[PDB]
RNA sequence: UCAUCUAGACAGCCGGACGGUGGCCAUGGAAGUCGGAAUCCGCUAAGGAGUGUGUAACAACUCACCGGCCGAAUGAACUAG
RNA sequence: GGGCGUGUGGCGUAGUCGAGCGCGCUCCCUUAGCAUGGGAGAGGUCUCCGGUUCGAUUCCGGACUCGUCCGCCA
């Protein structure tokens, strides 16, 4: 995250390292997202960058359309699919990830989420909680 | 602390608003506390409100308002601390906060002037002067939040004594129109807003904002004063001659039609006392203004523009009978101007709309402004058609519809015709006819008791009944 | 004279840490409302440089306008262009020297 | 702006005083050699540098 | 007044507050200025209510409000809907949805008469709506727009809705509501109106960003002078 | 190696630190103090045709010189263990 | 990476400290074609920026750029 995060965030379990591809979950006309790097990981020899819900990410989209692809652009991840305990202690996942385009300051490319996303990730980016259907 | 001179000052000798000694004005560039009274203040606790009272952003003014407000709320602590140092510099300030964007700020500081002088009662009475302007114009905004709050405080400050409120009219007259000459004449609307940090709108919208303050403080002043036109003659021309109290008159652009009716309110105002009549030049410029504003008028704003319509028909009939119809004399264009103007309003109808119209014709009729037949027969039925067709599908249509006849009566009497006796008849079939639930609306019905003899009606019941 | 007075003034205007499109705005106004120190200055201010500008009457109806540095004396940037005429002298008498050999 | 005594009497602790050239230590401002051994009580001195 | 605040550095004050003509909802973890400016200008005559929804700072996007109701998703807890039912007053009704979309504030755009909400709702929340509301409600889209109350803001005198707007839907959605309506931006441009700002009928909140023509067109249209 | 020294030295306080003369050139000015040369008398206990600050030029302040207090060694430059 | 040199008009290229020609084409005239030729055109921040000079392409310093040459291990 970094810079945009609206408040702190508890420890979610990290589910999406360097390499991964993501579903695109806004109306930007992009269909995946690659994840090259994580704002605000550590260092650690050997160890890969990992994302978790609500994190801002550095991405490539492979798969859409031309004016998006071939350029690195920031995003959001909104649903993580990989389970994590809340403070309540309920274990929960959804089914795919997926993430949306941002700036660096938060604010949405897109205008429109489709899916659900993660109360973890609305409270901490206003804009994905204006422009998201359903929090849970 | 407060470092610097106000040297430029010195040479200028003008106190603006105050007459204590210290320039109060409302312009952003001067007026501004002298360094060294700030230095003078009694304690550090207040130093450091001015401080930040004169930076510009708002969160910072606003805390240091609260702050001032605490500390007079504690007056008897802090007595020592309130001297006529503290109100010279408040004085200063107070003029260029109550011009603030922010509401907020505006109201604060009359709530904290309020305080000061309930609080310093009788040794405020040097810088009366000063204030009491400052806080009628408040007083009269067009704002309710800010009005209302400050008036009730006003009048409990004089222990609700209506006498005392009335008074200070008097008593302040002429500093009270000083202030309305300052921000119409000496003011520009660059003067009062910072180019840097303001469009080329807004810093119009605010200067208007202000302005209109200023005409309703003098209308109040005129109502209040019976003798105020001729002690202060010289300084009235000045004032009303500008134009900037005209340039008001604009329906083209801008958010309300309430600056605009606040003008209208003051002609009408001066025609009762008859300076507009004494003071040739000056109603002719007005007239003319006014007769330019019927033009903006046009299809695209004709929903935004209605309430204010039956206003202007008003104040032109009233016009009119002075000097017999001379206001339509000074424009070459005028009549073209109110046929253009009745074209536009006739498609949409407010409440009152009707009346003015009739009284227009009133006034007119005497010296045939309009041809009875030719010109404004047509005016009339298409009315009628109009209202049939959207009808009654609005809310208070009972009522427009029922003014509409009373008056198209009344101008029908007077005609000797049958193509008008035809008209009305017809039309008035057709209103019924098609009509939407005129009977059911019991209302509407009342309202528009009758139209025709009354076995007649009953005749065509008949036909109806009588009908395949 | 008149000229340190304006010096002053502007100094003091400076000296309450007044923004300097601010003052420029207090001198237009002041002049509009004809005070005779704003009336001789100019209004496009070199604050950045610590100079100001101002007008002079060539006879004792046309004005000039000359440059003035507000830290040293009006005699002080009198004598500036004093030495700025002097340094102008000896380079002409350098052509001069130059003009019989450059020539050939 | 403090007061033109009050700036005295500050600049007499903050601002009148010598730096060694060697070592950048903050001396007096009367002084000849500095007091610290790392530069060898060296005597370049230069006045500490003031605004204006 | 279109009040300048932020939401400890937020601009965006409709997410983290909910205005209503009778109460008003604002978040838990808020600044004392962001207090500050709803304590101020609302006065001691409408309640403040500091409250949590489903456990997130965000209320705004979550409850959909009127001055006759208020409505709750399904993850509001029972405490939380306890201390609401304690600290508002007796006249409003609080009932929770069960519905698939939950971010009640995205889905439905209301006003005191007429509401507009999203098109995929479930018939049983309608009725809900229209029962706890007594508001009649309309299925529509702003331009394609599904979130009616992220992407439009309204009140009883007017509203703002989306700037990127075709205006033959600008005169069907003021048809259909019966106010006059306006295309606009807030916060230096920022699309989406209606987590830019709250509005009722004497006051509007905005965030610090927001310039000088964009609250000129809102106090134009929300009649707030 | 030079100087000063109970006929009062060096630090520290206090007082004077003057006239011919605004010496001669040169500059729009420069009067001890932008520079070029000379650099002498008077009164002296003592005071430079000036050590700096210093002003457009002045004015003003301080110096190196002489004096009251102090009563005895001290200052500068250099050399090497 | 370093060394060594280099840089002129729209293009090519000549210059001792006192920017010129050709070409491209700007125009006009010329002509039985298998269409030429004549006369007048414009054109540079001399790579750039400083300093010396009285003036530097012309001298020099720096930077930029290009071309060359030489370079790692087992
Ligand atoms: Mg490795
Ligand atoms: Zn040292």
């Amino acid at each position: 995250s970094g810079n945009g995060a609206q408040g702190t965030k508890f420890r979610i379990s990290l589910g999406l390292p360097v390499g991964a591809i993501m579903n695109c979950a806004d109306n930007s006309g992009a269909r995946n997202l690659y994840i090259i790097a994580v704002k605000g990981s550590g260092s650690r020899l050997n160890r890969l960058p990992a994302a978790s819900l609500g994190d801002m990410v550095m991405a490539t989209v492979k798969k859409g359309k031309p004016e998006l692809r071939k350029k690195v652009m920031p995003a959001i991840v909104v649903r993580q699919a990989k389970s994590w305990r809340r403070r309540d202690g309920v274990f929960l996942y959804f089914e795919d990830n997926a993430g949306v385009i941002a700036n660096p300051k938060g604010e949405m490319k897109g205008s429109a989420i489709t899916g659900p996303v993660g109360k973890e990730c609305a409270d901490l980016w206003p804009r994905v909680a204006s422009n998201s259907g359903v929090v849970v | 602390s407060f470092g610097g001179i106000n040297t430029f000052q010195q040479y200028n000798t003008d106190l603006g608003l105050g007459h204590n000694g210290v320039r109060i004005s409302l312009n952003y560039f001067d007026g501004l506390p002298d360094p060294s009274l700030l230095n003078s203040l009694y304690s550090n606790e207040l130093k450091l409100i001015f401080k930040s009272l004169l930076k510009r952003d708002e969160t910072t003014k606003e805390k240091a308002l609260m702050d001032l407000s605490n500390l007079i709320s504690d007056f008897n602590q802090n007595e020592y601390f309130f001297n006529d140092i503290f109100l010279l510099c408040w004085s200063q300030i107070y003029a260029k906060l109550i011009i603030s964007d922010y509401k907020v700020i505006r109201l604060q500081s009359h709530q904290i002037t309020i305080m000061l002088v309930k609080s310093l009662r009788k040794k405020i009475s040097k810088f009366l002067k000063d204030f009491i302007p400052l806080i009628l114009l408040g007083t009269c905004e067009l704002d309710y939040s800010v009005s209302k709050p400050s008036l009730n405080e006003l009048t409990e400050c004089f222990n609700k004594d209506p006498a005392k409120i009335n008074a200070l009219w008097a008593v302040f007259q002429e500093q009270l129109l000083n202030l309305v000459k300052e921000i119409v004449v000496n003011e520009n609307e660059d003067t009062i807003s910072d180019e840097r940090y303001s469009s080329k709108e807004e810093s119009e919208f605010r200067y208007h904002r202000v302005i209109a303050s200023a005409v309703l403080l003098l209308i109040k002043l005129f109502v209040h004063n019976k003798d105020v036109s001729e002690r202060n003659s010289s300084s009235l021309k000045v004032i009303l001659s500008d134009e900037s109290i005209w340039k008001l008159l604009n329906l083209k652009n801008g958010q309300n039609t309430n600056a605009y009716e606040t003008v209208l309110r003051l002609i009408d105002v001066l025609y009762t006392r008859g300076y507009m009549p004494s003071h040739k030049n000056i109603m002719k410029l007005a007239v003319k203004k006014l007769l330019k504003s019927l033009t903006h008028i046009t299809s695209k704003n004709i929903l935004k523009v209605c309430p204010v319509l039956p206003s202007i028909l008003n104040l032109l009939a009233t016009l009119d009978d002075y000097e017999d119809g001379t206001i339509w004399s000074y424009d070459k264009s005028s009549k073209e101007k109110v046929l253009k103007f009745l074209s536009v309003s006739r498609t949409s109808p407010s409440p009152g709309f009707f009346n003015a119209v009739f009284a227009l014709y009133s006034s007119t009729k005497r010296h045939s402004f309009l041809d009875y037949y030719l010109e404004w027969l047509p005016f009339w039925q298409k009315s009628v058609q109009r209202l049939n067709e959207k009808g009654f599908s609005a809310r208070n249509s009972a009522e427009v519809l029922n003014e509409f006849w009373t008056n198209f009566l009344k101008f029908a009497e007077d005609s000797s015709e049958e193509r008008v006796k035809k008209m009305v008849e017809s039309e008035i079939f057709n209103s019924l006819s098609c009509g939407k639930s005129l009977s059911e609306y019991t209302k509407l019905n009342q309202t528009l008791s009758g139209v025709f003899p009354p076995d007649k009606w009953e005749r065509e019941i008949e036909d109806y009944f009588t009908s395949d | 004279p008149l000229i340190e007075e304006v010096k002053l003034a502007v100094q003091g205007l400076i000296d309450q840490q007044m923004d300097w499109n601010t003052i420029e705005k207090l001198i237009k106004s002041e002049q509009k409302k004809g005070n005779r120190i704003a009336q001789l200055l100019n209004l496009p201010l070199n604050l950045k440089q610590n100079k100001i500008s101002v007008k002079l009457d060539l006879s004792s109806n046309e004005k000039i306008n000359v440059t003035i540095d507000l830290g040293l004396s009006a005699y002080a940037n009198a004598t500036e262009y004093f030495n700025i005429k002097k340094t102008s002298a000896q380079k002409q008498k350098k052509v001069e020297k130059n003009v019989g050999k450059a020539m050939k | 702006i403090i007061e033109p005594s009050l700036k005295a009497l500050a600049s007499k602790y903050n601002c009148d005083k010598s730096v060694c050239r060697k070592c950048y230590a903050r001396l007096p401002p009367r002084a000849t050699n500095c007091r610290k051994r790392k530069c060898g009580h060296t005597n370049q001195l230069r006045p500490k540098k003031k605004l204006k | 007044m279109a009040t300048r605040t932020q939401f400890e550095n937020s601009n965006e004050i409709g997410v983290f507050s909910k205005l209503t003509n009778t109460y008003c909802l604002v978040a838990v973890g808020g600044s004392e200025n962001f207090y500050s400016a709803f304590e101020a200008e609302l006065g001691d005559a409408i309640p403040i209510v500091h409250t949590t929804i489903a456990g997130t700072r965000i209320i705004g996007r979550m409850t959909a409000g009127n001055r006759r109701g208020l409505l709750v998703p399904t993850q509001t807890t029972d405490q939380e809907l306890q201390h609401l039912r304690n600290s508002l007053p007796d006249s409003v009704k609080i009932q929770r949805v069960e519905e698939r979309l939950s971010a009640l504030g995205n889905v439905i755009c209301c006003n005191d008469y007429v509401a507009l909400v999203h098109p995929d709702i479930d018939r049983e929340t309608e009725e809900l709506i229209s029962d706890v509301l007594g508001v009649e409600v309309f299925r529509q889209t702003i331009s394609g727009n599904i979130l009616v109350g992220s992407y439009c803001s309204l009140s009883n005198q007017g509203g703002l809705v989306h700037p990127q707007t075709s205006v033959q839907d600008q005169e069907e959605l003021s048809s259909l509501l019966q106010v006059p309506l306006v295309a606009g931006t807030v916060n230096r441009g920022s699309s989406v109106v209606g987590a830019g700002m709250v509005v009722n009928d004497y006051l509007a909140v905005t965030g610090l960003d927001t310039t000088a023509p964009e609250l000129s067109v809102i106090e134009s249209i929300f009649r707030l002078q």
